[PDB]
């Protein structure tokens, strides 16, 4: 009855240290619409954080995109964090500039 | 522009 | 090329927290240019693309009233529905429907669609004759029976073949600079030992449109589709969308293997190597 997100974690364009990107968490193939994202910066969340209108796919599951403006660096750790009804706990996808 | 109707199911 | 149009509604009950929240969207091929929430502050169509804008108060008004009424017909729907599967008032349930026309690369109507699901599984169709309806279930057949009665399949069909066509023929011409534009993917293969007798060979494809495309790897020129793990496409948030797909490779024989792109805006489809 239930689908489960699909969560990808990645930047806009290719990551480059001190320059201004965008951190998106595109979560996908889910069933029903319900779900709570959140982009963490060192385990906290941001805030502002835009995200797309509900739509989709032609199997009736849904995405959305949830992004934000973020300045990459070598130590700063970056995440989406994720709950659904499929879910016992929240979910965490941590950022990795070659995925 | 969407279709005009959506009719009771 | 081939262009389509399509809207998608999402109805979803919430029993304990309001009535039901009705969405819609609108897309030509994967560009949305409209939206329309029940649940807004002041709920009115809204325009998600520039080439749109354009349109006068007489559009916006007429989109809104359409939608204002599908909000309260799927509350009703998702009340039907409730007792055609015998299911209590406490849980929550969505009705959603996807439909439009898909145009060939001459502009001529190549096919309609119009297709409802009822918890994420298909609930009753149009057929591509556009004349007749595939009803899942017993539930479904109820659906049918007053679709057929108030004509639905022939209204649908009038406007799969006529305003359909013709206001996505419209929105292609005033958006053409974006909707008629196919951007290529910029491919780049990254190499990552994972081991030191295996490695990871990942093959990149970002920044293209429209999000339809084709990445595979080739282990001595065979298609490889087991051992590769394909990344769903995703959009970058600027129209553009991103994909990728890696194979874990014996150290080694590296140049034994070969990404192949296929995409609309490419001047030829690539062959991509690992350059060390």
């Amino acid at each position: 009855i239930q689908r489960t997100p699909k969560i990808q974690v990645y930047s806009r364009h290719p990551a480059e240290n001190g320059k201004s990107n965008f951190l998106n968490c595109y979560v996908s193939g889910f069933h029903p619409s319900d779900i709570e994202v959140d982009l963490l910066k060192n385990g906290e969340r941001i805030e502002k954080v835009e995200h797309s209108d509900l739509s989709f796919s032609k199997d009736w599951s849904f995405y959305l995109l949830y992004y934000t403006e973020f300045t990459p660096t070598e130590k700063d750790e970056y995440a989406c964090r994720v709950n659904h009804v499929t879910l016992s706990q929240p979910k965490i996808v941590k950022w990795d500039r070659d995925m | 522009l969407p279709f005009d109707k959506a009719t009771i199911m | 090329g081939s262009h389509s149009m399509r809207y998608f509604y999402t109805a979803m009950s919430r029993p304990g927290r309001g009535e039901p929240r009705f969405i819609a969207v609108g897309y030509v091929d994967d560009t949305q240019f409209v939206r329309f929430d029940s649940d807004a502050a002041s709920p009115r169509t809204e325009p998600r693309a520039p080439w749109i804008e354009q349109e006068g108060p007489e559009y916006w008004d007429r989109n809104t009233q359409i939608f204002k009424t599908n909000t309260q017909t799927y509350r009703e729907s998702l009340r039907n529905l409730r007792g055609y599967y015998n299911q209590s008032e406490a849980g929550s349930h969505i009705i959603q429907r996807m439909y439009g026309c898909d145009l060939g690369p001459d502009g001529r109507l190549l096919r309609g669609h119009d297709q409802s699901a009822y918890d994420g599984k298909d609930y009753i169709a149009l057929n591509e004759d556009l004349s007749s309806w595939t009803a899942a279930d017993t539930a479904a057949q109820i659906t049918q029976r007053k679709w057929e009665a108030a004509r639905v399949a022939e209204q649908l069909r009038a406007y799969l073949e006529g305003l359909c066509v013709e206001w996505l023929r419209r929105y292609l011409e005033n958006g053409k600079e974006t909707l008629q534009r196919a951007d290529p993917p910029k491919t780049h293969v990254t190499h990552h030992p994972v081991s030191d007798h295996e490695a990871t060979l990942r093959c990149w494809a970002l920044g293209f449109y429209p999000a339809e495309i084709t990445l595979t790897w080739q282990r001595d020129g065979e298609d490889q589709t087991q051992d590769t793990e394909l990344v769903e496409t995703r959009p970058a948030g600027d129209r553009t969308f991103q994909k990728w797909a890696a194979v874990v490779v014996p150290s080694g024989e590296e140049q034994r293997y070969t990404c192949h792109v296929q995409h609309e805006g490419l001047p030829k489809p690539l062959t991509l190597r690992w350059e060390p």
